[PDB]
């Protein structure tokens, strides 16, 4: 979701 | 507030969110998630107490993001509501709704809480 | 969606909510207090997943309203998060957060939370 | 407040 | 309150819980998931105002369900806040969250938000 | 976790909270205000998930606090809804909700929502 | 989820 | 309210 952190 | 509003806020995910705070309580600007590449930017428009305080209070404001851009369609919108606290460290404490477009049977599960603290650092 | 979420709303509470939702995501309009009086009126912006559907999943939505206009100013504003169901009965269902500014010792009971649910009728 | 029923 | 909370009681969604009030605040009791099959009870315990009241208000409780028993764990648990209004028509009107455990990486989404009105018919 | 969670822990606003988390789920204890003097006392009664993990998840909890006692009694229940993260650093995240008992003109405002994170230090 | 209504 | 921080 784009609200999150990054992935990494 | 206002002129204390208007930049560039930082939350502790890593989200950056520019905003204008126009003299009579709008808010206007963009939302960018991590990574910080261009396909990361969504419109975000809100309110805030343009007359906000003899006892020190903050500045109460909410403003809306629907995931939704030339590059991705998460079919969801949060909201943020909260306060800005202006002085050496400002901050912008708030609490999020982000509710996902669901089938009726899933609806009881469409919405997700959480809370944020913005900083101009 | 946008056609029909544009037009007047009404909840369990006797509000009314008037919206326009633009061809690109943006939810314009006033909000209005119970009584129905002129000053019971405040500007409301946000936005909308303008491209929500073949599993009839709702479309996701908010918008914020900052509780000052040229009657009053209650040092707060409330945003709401939630979701757009078209058909013969077509209703809005929202989680909402109302903040108020306060000082930093009150800070933690600024913000309070409920539910709405709009209908046409 | 003005978010509230009508007060009556 | 008490005499009035101790009972069974149901909610919009089909799910049953039964609860005993003690005199000094504690609920105990069962929650039962939809279908209404043996393994879909779950453990609940609680705390309510055993002293509420001249003004007709509510009583104030709450409740949790860690959603784990010999058939199944969901890795979750849900609190409900709300009060109960008694008489000829009797509700708890509550607000719920919902937290499931998970990694740090997926903490910011861990908790859903909800709302529910049980009644005793 | 269980063995982790039993023990005192300490939230940001100076609140002590001593709880035993028991073999099959269930959490008891007393949460202290501020000041920390005997009246500030209250009951605490919960949840947990007793078999929560090979992919070093939280262990989702919850627990409720009525605002009673023999020196006060502020008509409100408070839960909070979480998770337990153990290691060097443990600490259990919330969000919780507050809820006064309130006549039905002003039940719509009756619940604070907000969050806290508790440290064993 | 056991909190969700029934499925059916 | 009990809840909240000391008041000091």
């Amino acid at each position: 979701h784009p609200q999150g952190p990054p992935c990494k | 507030a206002e002129a204390g509003i208007t930049g560039t806020w930082y939350n502790q995910l890593g989200s950056t969110f520019i905003v204008t705070a126009g003299a009579d309580g709008a808010l206007t600007g963009t939302y960018e998630s991590a990574v910080g590449n261009a396909e990361s930017r969504y419109v975000l428009t809100g309110r805030y107490d343009s007359a906000p305080a003899t006892d020190g209070s903050g500045t109460a404001l909410g403003w809306t993001v629907a995931w939704k851009n030339n590059y991705r369609n998460a079919h969801s919108a949060t909201t943020w509501s909260g306060q800005y606290v202006g002085g050496a460290e400002a901050r912008i404490n708030t609490q999020w709704l982000l509710t996902s477009g669901t089938t009726e049977a899933n609806a009881w599960k469409s919405t997700l809480v959480g809370h944020d603290t913005f900083t101009k650092v």
